[PDB]
């Protein structure tokens, strides 16, 4: 019933820039939202839950913004250590849903 | 804080807004419908118009 | 509450006799219409938040 | 214009009756000018004052 898409497919920007990711919904999901990061050969880890609250032990560089339909994940500064795939989870209604998580967005940092 | 009273408890509130006009009706009450009769003194009800 | 949803209700029959079990301990205090005779009414547009 | 008086009588009566019947659609400060509409729109306690 709920379907999402994650854009961009991939990003690339030097060490001093800011990388941003859009997670948009077919219909509004309110604040209910979560952002996940997996290193290669590593299970994903929660970074932003409720679309605003920082997780535990995560540095204060990842910003979640937006509410309802459009959500943005913005990183103030990269250090070539956040080069991984990020996903957004609906965590709102999963009665008949093909995938709670969205598309994959791999971050590439050229240092 | 569930220990405190209902004033510190979650309340789910659903708000409904109508327009309440009897002509372009698309959301009506659950009452049934009956065949009309002509040329007789009757008390009718057309889309809420009694 | 800040990001309240909005729903459109149309092209359907609306019944209130079912609105007891789904939301127990409900309070339907409201304005602009008598709730006692909501059964015999028709609505052009209904929005649920 | 010879028969002005009788025509005046007839016109006076007709226009007075027409004004009386037309004034029935006056709101008089209600939400609606149809008492049926008032009955299906409000709880009695305010229906009495309307």
């Amino acid at each position: 019933d709920i379907v999402m898409t994650q854009t961009p497919a991939s990003v690339s920007e030097p060490v001093g820039g800011t990388v941003t990711i859009k997670c948009q919904a077919s219909e509004s999901i309110s604040n209910w939202l979560a952002w996940y990061q997996q290193k290669p050969g590593q299970p994903p880890k929660l970074l932003i839950y409720a679309a605003f609250t920082l997780a535990s032990g995560v540095p204060s560089r990842f910003k979640g913004s937006g509410s309802g339909t459009q959500f943005t994940l913005t990183i103030n500064g990269v250090e070539c250590a956040d080069a991984a795939t990020y996903y957004c989870q609906q965590t709102y209604s999963s009665r008949d849903v093909d995938n709670v998580f969205g598309g994959g967005t791999e971050v590439v940092v050229k240092g | 804080r569930p220990t405190y009273g209902v004033g510190h408890q979650p309340y789910r509130v659903v708000v409904l807004s109508f327009e309440l006009l009897h002509a372009p009706a698309t959301v009506c009450g659950p009452k049934k419908s009956t065949n009309l009769v002509k040329n007789k003194c009757v008390n009718f009800n057309f889309n809420g118009l009694k | 509450v800040y990001a309240w949803n909005r729903k459109r209700i149309s092209n359907c029959v609306a019944d209130y006799s079912v609105l007891y079990n789904l939301a127990p301990f409900f309070t339907f205090k409201c304005y602009g219409v008598s709730p006692t005779k909501l059964n015999d009414l028709c609505f052009t547009n209904v929005y649920a938040d | 214009s010879a028969l002005g008086k009788l025509q005046d009588v007839v016109n006076h009566n007709a226009q007075a009756l027409n004004t009386l019947v037309k004034q029935l659609s006056s709101k008089f400060g209600a939400i609606s000018s149809v008492l049926n509409d008032i009955f299906s729109r409000l709880d009695p306690p305010e229906a009495e004052v309307q």
